[PDB]
């Protein structure tokens, strides 16, 4: 639902600000690059200068501020996207998460525990505070 | 011999009690995509970039991957989508890849 | 009585020494996984 | 004045995002939750669908843009819980 998307995102975005963390996947997020017209200057949606903002916030992949409407739960090409990272009952999302060098390094194995405390505190304080939280990969 | 023996009675490399075990078996699960911990990644590389016979090659090849049940317990498409196709492919587009559950 | 303990401290350093190790040892068997 | 209360909005997040800290409570935050109807989309106001938009915003008690225009300070449903914030 566009409620527990925006949590998401904010996961998401809080996963991919740790520090060896490049790529991160995520459904807001399907190609470790924000989906388009989503940011603020769609939110808002005479236009010649309502659409150069919205292009030069599209060109800088900036996802400060994020939307996805529920016109897109029915969408049929977007299920195929959604069965790949929410679980199908949607009870449960999943995040594919990129190292920058070795991830198998003394630093990519002590950059665990900080992907999970940022992933915990994402949703500190939103409807899905206390939610579990699991880890597995190869690092 | 001893290796025989050896090769037929292998263990595991991490404890079931390990929580990285834990949350891999529990990933899999609920996604309904197998219980185990390997996974290879089929990457497909073209000196140029990767066109219409690459895809159709590739799709030949997931659906080819994906009727070997024995094996194969699930892959991740993300390219033969393309909303998600771009996280899967190179910068340059020269390379693609996909995870396969074993 | 320190007359018959003095015949018997080897036996009696080795259970002490090994009380001491199992002790250890089963403490640091649960460590991992917690 | 509506101008200090997004520095004050902006403690407030910077405190709740200390490692260790859960339910910070503050006069643009009088329960630890974002004062509702003051996200982004309540600044920007076809319409039933914003409406959604709205909603979608307050069932995340998303905090990520406040504003709480200047004349809830006459309000009288605002004074008695000013007074336990603000100095007199
Ligand atoms: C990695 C594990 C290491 C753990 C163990 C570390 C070492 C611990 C050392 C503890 C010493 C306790 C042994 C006491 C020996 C007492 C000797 C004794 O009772 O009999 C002798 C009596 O001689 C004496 O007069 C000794 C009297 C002094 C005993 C006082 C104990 C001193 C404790 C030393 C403290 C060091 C502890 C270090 C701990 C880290 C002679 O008897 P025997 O010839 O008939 O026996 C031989 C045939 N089986």
């Amino acid at each position: 639902n566009s409620a527990d998307f925006l949590v998401i995102n904010k996961i998401a975005k809080a996963i991919f600000a740790v520090e060896g963390i490049s790529r991160v996947q995520a459904i807001t997020r399907p190609d470790g690059k924000p989906i388009e017209h989503t940011s603020i200057p769609f939110l808002i949606s005479m236009q010649e200068d309502s659409a150069a903002m919205g292009e030069a916030f599209d060109a800088s992949r900036n996802d400060d501020s994020f939307y996805l409407p529920p016109e897109v739960f029915d969408n049929p090409d977007f299920q195929r996207g959604l069965e790949q990272f929410l679980s199908p009952d949607g009870h449960a999302v999943r995040f594919i998460i990129s190292h920058e060098g070795d991830p198998m390094s003394q630093a990519g194995i002590a950059r665990i525990a900080k992907i999970k405390t940022a992933a915990k505190e994402a949703i500190k304080g939103t409807p899905l505070e206390g939610s579990a939280i699991y880890l597995g990969g190869t690092a | 011999q001893l290796e025989t023996v050896g090769q037929i009675q292998a263990v595991s490399m991490s404890p079931d009690a390990a929580p990285s075990m834990i949350s891999m078996k529990h990933i899999g699960k609920v996604f309904e995509e197998g219980d185990s911990d390997s996974a290879a990644m089929i990457v497909l590389e073209g000196q140029r970039p990767l066109g219409d016979a690459a895809h159709a090659f590739y799709d030949q090849m997931i659906g080819r991957l994906q009727a070997d049940t024995t094996h194969v317990q699930s892959l991740q498409d993300f390219w033969g989508d393309p909303l998600t196709a771009t996280g899967a492919q190179s910068s340059d587009g020269k390379a693609a890849y996909v995870q396969v559950k074993l | 009585m320190i007359g018959t303990l003095k015949r018997a401290w080897i036996p009696l350093l080795i259970l002490v020494v090994v009380a001491i190790a199992g002790f250890t040892v089963q403490r640091i068997r649960t460590f991992f996984g917690s």
